[PDB]
DNA sequence: GATCTGGCCTGTCTTA
């Protein structure tokens, strides 16, 4: 817990709320800029590099067989190492306010002189495909030497029937179904769980060997931020998979929280949004066991007077137990701070 | 009323319409009492030899303006 | 009522004098006569007493023969310096007239005593131009309010950052402090950030609520009390120079103005040394030193303001 | 003969049409700035020097017995022989014509630091009314000196001056005034060879004769080509002044006189007509009693002068002639040139 | 030949 100011280069206007920092072997990379990419960097992926408390965003290139995906403002990021380390991107929101549904897979194809070359391959789904949506979260699951993705519901626009031009930007939470996506083939399947009763968005999901921990979130159906955490334990036999969910005591009511990993089988979460005009300022610690959980309240960081009164704040995860968050200014549009918690 | 009637009625309110006289005659000030919008430069030299002039101005005469202001407030007094 | 319209620079002295010479000539001519005219069928008699008060301080310095405001002879009503005006704040009578300025300039131009630059400047009390317009030694209430609001705003900025605790500060710290204050005021008092101090912004900024909202940023507790009493004294002194008739609209504020001004000066001298030590602005001096005398002389400040021209 | 561009420093705004450069021991000194003197220079007398085609105005101070003379826009400068100059008439920044007379000199000089001694002189007798644009010279007859004032413009008399025409001006009487610098007395001489009020003329002085050149007459709006001779005599009784008209004159006003070599002068600049400007030069040769006005090759004028409408300059003294032309306003309001004749 | 001076700059303060 140690705040620190971070200066910026010339291209500060390219950062916007909802970006996604991706980490590949120590190097943190930027994605999800504002507007369509210009001739400064046609790809849109930037080398997120901080040195001497100073940010320097520089362009990056793709391979000769990649796919130039549009910048997304609320994708679903997750790590996947099952080989070549690679990330997964689903959903998002294009700069034309259009929701995407295609899955993109990032990967490092070549590198030299500290200059990487990405490989963005397109991935399509079959069977029970999910509605294009944002604010959701996807995780990976390992079971009996086999991988599988878990996609929880989020929010999206009106369906193609009731959507009218007088409410063209209305948003409703998607149905609380669990989607299992096989990355090797591309076949998704929708399951129903009686425990999942209401839609949830902007939540935080913790992944492990074979169980996903959904903690907190925001429900648009009733405008309530619940304080219940879920435990979706799955299994991958030779036959059809089986999913189960059990509610658990001791939840947390936070929306738009930023999660990061500190040690092996241990996570720390920072504040998000507690109420509409009330802002969560104290952090929480998540300690895992083998079939149990544990939450506690760490020492509150030495917040500054500008953050203590700012209404909006956003950020993401760098990867080395470090959080990069920003504060809006006036008319220098954002003030970006970093946070290290070992 | 048409525009010419309004323009004609305007002349009653503008300075330089009512007679008056200062009992001690004003030093270095004319006694004519019908001047309107006097030029602002006040006959300043505008040739090529003198100091260059790059301004324009218009203004009333001071005493006529005071007389018009006082006559505009007759009913009030 | 308008009298003259011209397209010329205000700082351009030659053109300004060349255009305004006939008006001043006619004014000085008829300031010693009487007018007669027949209204209602009966001839009358009139006498004029002209008073030039709708001039901001810069134009006063220009026409009266003084120098820029950044000098040490700050007051146009008395002839004190910046150090004395920062060490006294109270006792200063007005001795500055048009004939006095003419005599000062004559002494400066003639140099009858054979003195150096500094000695002759001290002798003339900073007069190095021939006056051509006779003005009344009064105060412009609009610009006074604007300057006081700007000064306070600056004081707020300095109090947020605890200058009394850290005498040194970089520029980014100043920028941050100003941005935080602007953001707070926008979110609480509903005031947009402005470049130059406004008039309505100045009116709305000078409230008890404003101090209440600002104190949410200062962690100290005594500073709060200091700012409360500062704003209280200023709001107790405002109607004296802002009312159109203080003798019949605020007699208590008029009778207690001296005591309030002395307490204000003592507060600034004691708990605000970090900014007002050995220096002071123009309007603080004008307000704390010369208001009661102008009131007892003319009867009302504010009715003679330069707001109508604006 | 050769034109050259000269750049001016930061205080370029202090130069206005009608300034008066004065030379003391090969040192040109500026005078007659715009507006009242500020705290940058309480006296208003500068050190006009040019190094490698670059102008830098340096301030100057006065002695402990000087008189802080006000800025004047059209005085009548004149050399005298220790070495000292005379200033008479001109327009104060308050548009007031001064009736006094001034005498500049040097009191203490060391390390290029000049301390002036401005002494005011009281003139009694047939004193001239406050004027501007006139000329004054000094003649030497039988070991005596005498000032010869002539021409000039002024406002209407105090009785005939009305506020409706407060700025109207008229030419002064063609009288000739002799000024004794020791006693401070003037004397009015009317001559039958002078019937037209003249202003903005050129005057060439010699041992006992002064030569009037060109000018303008408000009573006729004409640029006469005249060549006058005034041989002032200083006997042991009353000075007797005579006049004589000479053929071969020049039609020009507001010209610039200089001195390349002894007993020969050069004329440059001025105005032939109202909208027409004099572009040719003129050589003036002198002898014991003869005069010769000849023509020389015109300098290589640039496209700036040939299309400008107004220009103003003054004799630097050492063969060179300073010159300035207007420009854009926002920007640089005036461009400034130098012209050498040697 | 280091030693204060001269002068030139420059950031801050004051009115708009
Ligand atoms: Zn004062």
């Amino acid at each position: 817990m140690s705040l620190q100011m971070v200066t910026v280069g010339h291209n500060i206007a390219l950062i916007q709320p909802g970006f996604s920092l991706m980490n590949f072997d120590g190097q943190v990379f930027f994605f999800g800029q504002k507007g369509w990419p210009k001739r400064s960097c046609p790809t849109g992926v930037f080398h997120f590099d901080i040195k001497q408390n100073h940010l320097k965003l520089k362009p990056a290139i793709f391979s000769k067989d990649s796919c130039y995906l549009p910048p997304l403002r609320y994708p679903a990021t997750c790590s996947y190492k099952g080989d070549k380390h690679q990330y997964i991107i689903h959903g998002g929101k294009t700069p034309n306010n259009e929701l995407s549904d295609k899955i993109y897979i990032m990967s490092v194809a070549c590198k030299n002189n500290k200059k990487v070359t990405f490989r963005c391959t397109e991935k399509d789904l079959v069977g029970d495909v999910p509605e294009p949506r944002y604010g959701h979260s996807i995780d990976v699951v390992y079971s009996r030497g086999k991988s599988m993705g878990v996609l929880f519901g989020g929010r999206s626009y009106m369906p193609s029937t009731q959507r009218t031009t007088e409410k063209w930007n209305s948003v409703a939470d998607c149905l609380p179904h669990v989607f299992l996506i096989d990355f090797e083939f591309g076949c998704a399947t929708s399951y129903i769980l009686p425990e999942l009763q209401d839609g949830l968005s902007f939540h935080v999901s913790i992944a492990r060997n074979d169980t996903v921990y959904i903690l907190g979130g925001h429900s648009l159906a009733s405008n309530i931020r619940p304080a219940n955490l879920y435990r979706i334990r799955v299994d991958l036999p030779l036959g059809t998979p089986a999913v189960n969910c059990t509610v658990l005591p001791g939840g947390i009511s936070v929306s738009s929280a930023i999660l990061t990993q500190t040690n092996n089988d241990e996570f720390v979460i920072v504040g998000g949004y507690q109420l509409e005009n009330q802002k969560r300022m104290v952090c929480s610690l998540v300690s895992l066991g083998d079939n149990t959980i544990e939450i506690s309240e760490m020492e509150t960081p030495d917040w500054t007077s500008d953050i203590k009164h700012s209404k909006i704040w956003f950020g993401s995860n760098m990867g080395n137990g470090t959080i990069f968050l920003g504060i809006p200014g006036d008319n220098e549009a954002f003030y970006f701070y970093t946070l290290r918690c070992s | 009323q048409p525009l010419h009637a309004l323009r004609n009625a305007e002349k009653v309110l503008l300075p330089g319409y009512h007679p008056f006289e200062w009992q001690p005659p004003l030093k270095n000030v004319s006694s004519r009492t019908d001047v309107g919008i006097i030029d602002g430069l006040s006959g300043l030299a505008s040739s090529v030899d003198e100091y260059p002039v790059d301004t324009i101005a218009k203004r009333f005469r001071y005493d006529s303006a005071l007389v018009s202001a006082l006559m505009d407030m007759e009913e009030d007094i | 009522k308008p009298l003259c319209l011209m397209l010329a620079d205000e700082s351009d002295h030659e053109t300004l004098t060349a255009i305004l010479s006939p008006l001043i000539a006619e004014r000085e001519a008829m300031k010693s006569s009487e007018l007669t005219l027949e209204m209602g069928g009966i001839p009358r008699t009139f006498k004029f007493i002209f008073r030039g008060t709708g001039y901001d301080e810069k134009l006063v310095r220009e026409v009266e023969g003084l120098e820029a405001s950044g000098s040490v002879y700050i007051c146009t009503l008395c002839d004190t310096t910046r150090l004395e005006a920062s060490q006294n704040l109270v006792f200063h009578s007005i001795t500055r007239s048009h004939a006095e300025n003419l005599q000062r300039y004559e002494v400066w131009r003639s140099n009858p005593y054979h003195e150096s630059v500094e000695e002759l400047r001290d002798r003339v009390k900073g007069v190095s131009a021939k006056p051509f317009i006779e003005t009344v030694p009064s105060i412009d209430a609009l610009h006074c309010d604007i300057g006081n609001a700007a000064e306070f705003y600056k004081i707020f900025q300095l109090e947020i950052g605890e200058v009394y605790k850290h005498p040194n500060a970089s520029k980014e710290e100043r920028k941050r402090w100003q941005a935080t204050l602007d953001k707070h005021l926008r979110k609480r008092m509903n005031l947009k950030p402005i470049m130059r101090m406004n008039g309505n912004f100045a009116r709305k900024l000078m409230t008890q609520e404003t101090v209440d909202a600002v104190c949410e940023l200062i962690p100290s507790e005594e500073r709060h009390e200091a700012l409360r009493e500062l704003m209280d004294l200023y709001l107790k002194m405002k109607p004296v120079w802002r009312s159109s008739c203080p003798a019949k609209e605020c007699p208590e504020s008029l009778c207690q103005y001296s005591f309030n001004s002395q307490r204000f000066a003592e507060l600034l001298s004691t708990k605000f040394k970090y900014r007002y030590e050995g220096k002071i602005t123009n309007y603080f001096h004008k307000t704390l030193a010369h208001v009661p005398e102008i009131i007892e002389r003319d009867g009302s400040i504010g009715a003679w303001a330069s707001e109508g021209n604006q």
